[PDB]
């Protein structure tokens, strides 16, 4: 295992002997065993550049496009070139064509254009040997994969007449019979093969066709699951000790394993819930199965689409999205990746992006119309958009497909057939009932519900049909029909949790009874104690405003599934709402010590920050960054956000240089994120560019605090080079173009910001100040007047306009804008910003007492009161607004100025302006300096 | 709900019922009509109260013993806004609400409907 020393000695071989092919073929086969498809491609290509007829390197390039890239065009063209080398080298070797066709068919992922090329290679083998049953069996198999079950039947029947002993042909014929619903023939022929099996040894295929027959006969799910467990555990027993050679792909049979996974997924959940639910061991088996197919042939992209789907169904939507992005960068035209991406966006309520990914899925493959799950997801998207009538059409298009109903001979459905998942079949019925219900077609909803009761009878999913009858009963106002159905679900039945939640919800909605709600929820806790039911019980108690029992529920969950960060965060929230901060802190520390998800650093930091323990947050985030930085794309972005967050904390620590170093370390990590995201996750590019913009904006802010306004312009220009149209970045570079005396570039950023959003008040006021500096006072006024005619209640724009009108000498224009605020908002007179704007006006008209009265009504407000206080201090220092110590007038007024009455009342106003200054709490060093100056003016 | 849970949070805070105040703040932040800004402002005030005192009741109201509804409800007196614990008591011939037999003596007209007392 000294791969670095081996690579050095191999480079010495290739330096001494550049032409020596055997080294490269060994290096290529070793690199496939090392899962290194990149260097396996380099060695295959470097070998093909020296031996263009090399069948193994051509086979390895055709396998690369089938087994990492999923690229149908590159796979079909490398299969064409491989076939043309067979025409060049032993064209009569029908066995070599057959061997090639087995490898490529068992790995194809049901691609029609790959299967057409494979079929022509196998048809050439069959024209060379028409007597060969097995060539006809694999034509039978390739016709199942193309959906051509009529041609599959002919190719298996001809394989049987070519060899009556070809059990391979009979297994394939039984698979066609089961797809056709010819169950009685499949049953008898499987019993016949189960007697013959002792002469063959146990085959996972025969157990699988028993599991499929048992599923079609509606046998108990634990029996079908136990048969599939025996299919997997017998199948893997064949593969023991084998090297990762091309023969492993034929023996592993990826195609067969993905069907098995899809019917484990018929028994799995249909929702992206977090771990800790009694179904989850079925998803755990699915992960293990798909991980063997990812060890070997992940470019059968249906594998990594199914890992993304299993990740989604276990609540890891970020891992699902990353695996889908990865699939779409192996092949952008891969329709199933867009189909699950629609389910990702649907779960996020991103209904527009769900519709766009459905339209992309269809644009790349019109044969997506042949799958009921497509029509279900488009109906879900249409229903959420309110396109109810078109959701009726797509659910009827779903029901038109074969296998969506129990049907005999002379079928109305005549398209290519598929093995419909019972949970999809259920969902398409249940959502047609809901879409008719939403359309007011209560009779059609009830008719299709009776059809669903008939369709799913005797299954565990029949209880979901009874809960759907209770849902339709609630829409019909039959609340007691709903309750009696739900009450008829008891401790020994599946779906009792949802039944008792619905009973609880009904009693809280209709009977207004929290105790019937709580007793239904305590029945969930008593009968069906598990981490998800205890999490849901917690959330129920939070809706009931009883967080202590919610915390008991979150404890009853979290002591059973300590891996769930979502539960640990919900636990944290309830503990914060109940002053249990040490438990929240220590649960977040345990989740971070067990390596859980990105946001847990933010949960713990923002908690400690809101508790004012900024130093504890600093040390926590430093400890969360004490590892050697992990090179995974997730971990790079996580550490980048941890560094950004540590810089946000360092801001409150006054550690602004460390904040810059942490932000530059985040910029370094974020560059490594972008240079992979552009190649494997391109849909994340705007968000990751925006995070790079925000990093550069914070570097610029810290450089402003360091008085390096040139670095501030530089790093806000970098923030624009990342994101040219972020409102805060535009406004902040406008502020710096202003602060460094470029009013023209400031006006460019104002004009662009106003073009991007006309209602941006700061851009209008900054532009009006620049018009005022350019002596375009009429424009400065008119743009603030337009902004007040859009937003009459706007004390910033009003107080800016008042000072413009003071500096112009046009105070008479102001009362209009007070009246506009009063007309919009009769309470505007009560607001500290109105009281501040009014206090300013009276100081300019000449009424210092009325100015003081209106400033006083504002004076405690955090903006308007702070600014009012400074103007109260101006009046209390100097109520006559004189030159203090001016000899032209302080030698006059003596008939009042020599009196104790004027002296003592003025000096009381001075000595109490110090108390107004004690009410001016500063928040900056400039605030402390201006405060100290005005205390010294007193 | 904004007016209700604001006034309840205020009276609960002034009462030092900071857990009942926490109930009212959770109810406020849940409201889908609020902006993230308003949700944060209510959270800032809740956390200010919680850090300066606690997020739990230092003194406890007990009226939730009726408001869970399972045991039923005593009639709330229109003179006082508290449940009537009397076995039999005055009721308004117009609106048919109850009043405590001591508290009704304070009035000429029904506190709810302003009809003359009888």
């Amino acid at each position: 295992q000294n791969y670095s020393g081996a690579l050095e000695t191999v480079n010495q071989i290739i330096v001494n002997f550049p032409s020596f092919l055997p080294a490269f073929v060994k290096k290529m086969k070793l690199q496939l065993a090392l899962q290194d498809w990149d260097q396996t491609v380099e060695t295959a290509q470097r070998l093909l550049l020296q031996d263009s007829q090399n069948v193994e390197a051509l086979r390895m390039q055709a396998l690369y496009y089938v087994c990492r890239e999923g690229d149908i065009e590159k796979a079909s063209t490398k299969l064409e070139n491989l076939g043309n080398t067979l025409d060049a080298m032993e064209p009569q070797n029908a066995q070599l064509f057959y061997n090639i066709t087995l490898a490529f068919s068992r790995t194809c992922g049901r691609s029609q254009l790959i299967l057409q090329k494979i079929q022509t290679l196998l048809e050439r083998a069959f024209s060379l040997n028409p007597q060969q049953s097995e060539f006809a069996t694999e034509l039978g198999y390739q016709m199942i994969l193309q959906g051509r079950v009529k041609e599959a039947l002919k190719w298996y029947k001809t394989a049987m007449t070519l060899d009556e002993t070809s059990v391979s042909a009979l297994v394939g014929f039984i698979q066609c019979q089961l797809i056709e619903g010819q169950l009685q023939d499949a049953d008898q022929q499987l019993e016949f093969l189960n007697e013959i099996q002792q002469s063959i040894g146990k085959s996972a295929e025969l157990i699988y066709l028993h599991a499929v027959l048992a599923m079609k006969k509606n046998k108990r799910q634990e029996e079908v699951i136990n048969l599939l467990n025996d299919v997997l555990d017998t199948h893997f027993s064949q593969l023991e000790g084998l090297p990762l050679g091309i023969q492993y792909f034929e023996k592993l049979n990826p195609d067969f394993l993905l069907e098995i996974v899809m019917e484990y997924l018929s028994f799995c959940p249909m929702q992206p819930a977090s771990p800790g639910q009694p179904l989850c061991p079925l998803l755990r088996r699915c992960i293990s199965v798909l991980e063997t197919v990812v060890r070997t042939v992940p470019g059968l992209l249906q594998t990594v689409f199914l890992i993304a789907k299993v990740k989604y169904l276990s609540g890891d939507i970020e891992a699902a999205f990353n695996n889908l992005q990865h699939c779409l960068e192996h092949n952008p035209s891969y329709a199933d990746a867009h189909l699950l991406l629609a389910q990702v966006y649907l779960s996020q309520e991103k209904v527009k992006l769900c519709s766009q990914s459905l339209e992309l899925c269809l644009s790349y493959d019109f044969k997506v119309r042949d799958y009921p799950l497509y029509h279900l997801i488009k109906a879900q998207s249409q229903k959420k958009m309110g396109e109810i009538a078109d959701a009726i059409k797509t659910l009827h298009m779903a029901m038109s497909l074969p296998g969506m109903k129990r049907i005999g001979a002379s079928t109305k459905s005549k398209d290519r057939k598929t093995e419909v998942d019972t949970s999809h079949r259920l969902s398409i019925f249940l959502e047609l009932i809901d879409v008719h219900r939403l359309n007011g077609e209560q009779h059609e909803a009830t008719k299709v519900l009776q059809d669903a009761i008939h369709e799913f009878s005797g299954t565990s999913e029949e209880v979901r049909v009874t809960i759907a009858n209770a849902d339709l009963a609630l829409a019909q106002g039959d609340i007691e029909r709903a309750l009696s159905i739900l009450q008829n679900v008891t401790a020994e039945q599946p779906y009792f949790i949802e039944a008792r939640e619905k009973m609880a919800d009904i009693y809280l909605k209709h009977r207004k009874d929290k105790m019937l709600y709580i007793t239904c929820f305590r029945e969930i806790a008593e009968r069906m104690a598990n981490p998800r039911s205890f999490l849901l019980l917690g959330d129920a108690y939070m809706n009931i405003l009883e967080p202590e029992e919610a915390i008991v529920a979150y404890e009853q969950a979290l002591n059973q599934n300590p891996k769930d960060g979502t539960l640990a965060s919900k636990m944290g929230k309830a503990l914060i709402k109940t002053h249990n901060y040490s438990m929240a802190i220590t649960y977040y520390e345990a989740a971070l010590k067990t390596g859980q998800k990105n946001y847990l650093c933010y949960d713990l930091a923002e908690l400690l920050l809101k508790l004012k323990w900024y130093d504890k947050a600093e040390k926590v985030l430093q400890h969360a960054l004490a590892h050697e930085p992990v090179n995974e794309l997730s971990a790079l972005m996580e550490d980048g956000r941890c560094q950004v967050l540590l810089a946000k904390v360092y801001s409150k620590m006054e550690k602004l240089g460390d904040a810059i170093t942490a932000l530059q370390q985040a910029r370094e990590l974020q560059a490594r994120v972008l240079k992979r995201v552009q190649m494997e996750q391109p849909d994340a590019v705007p968000a990751q560019k925006h995070l790079a913009a925000e990093i550069c904006a914070e570097i610029a802010k810290h450089s402003v605090a360091q008085r390096d306004y040139e670095k501030a312009i530089k790093f806000y220009r970098e923030a624009l080079v990342h994101c040219e149209t972020d409102n805060k970045i535009m406004l902040e570079l406008a502020r710096l173009y202003l602060a460094q005396d470029d009013p023209d570039s400031c006006l460019r950023q104002c004009a662009l910001l106003l073009q991007s959003d006309q209602d941006n008040e700061a851009a209008t006021m900054m532009m009006a100040d620049l018009m005022f500096r350019k002596q375009d006072y009429e424009q400065a006024v008119f743009h603030l007047q337009q902004l007040l005619e859009r937003k009459p209640d706007n004390y910033m724009t009003l107080s800016r306009l008042i000072d413009l009108l003071r500096r112009c000498g046009k105070l008479e224009d102001v009362p209009r804008f007070f009246s506009m605020a009063e007309k919009r908002n009769s309470r505007a007179k009560l607001e500290p910003g109105f009281q501040y704007c009014k206090g300013l006006y009276l100081w300019y008209t000449g009424e210092p007492n009325d100015a003081l009265r209106h400033f006083n009504k504002a004076r405690k407000d955090r903006d308007w009161g702070q600014n009012a206080l400074y103007n109260m201090i101006e009046i209390c220092l100097n109520p006559d607004n004189e030159t203090v110590g001016g000899e032209v007038f302080e030698n006059l007024d003596g008939d009042l100025g020599n009196s104790t009455e004027k002296q003592e009342s003025v000096q009381l106003a001075v000595r109490t302006a110090e108390k107004l200054l004690k009410e001016l709490k500063p928040q900056t060093v400039q605030g402390h300096v201006q405060l100290r100056i005005m205390e010294n003016y007193c | 709900p904004v007016e209700i849970y604001s006034l309840l949070a205020l009276c609960a805070c002034a009462s030092r019922a900071f857990g009942t105040c926490s109930k009212a703040f959770i109810k406020l932040k849940s409201l889908e009509t609020l902006s993230s800004e308003q949700k944060q402002q209510y959270e800032d005030l809740a956390l200010e109260i919680f850090t300066k005192h606690t997020s739990k009741d230092n003194r406890k109201p007990e009226l939730d013993s009726l408001m869970e509804g399972g045991e039923g409800k005593l009639p709330t007196c229109v003179a006082t806004g508290s449940p009537i614990t009397e076995y039999q008591f005055w009721m308004c011939s117009v609106c048919k609400h109850g009043v405590l037999a001591q508290e009704i003596s304070h009035y000429s007209f029904c506190p709810l409907c302003h009809s003359p007392v009888g």
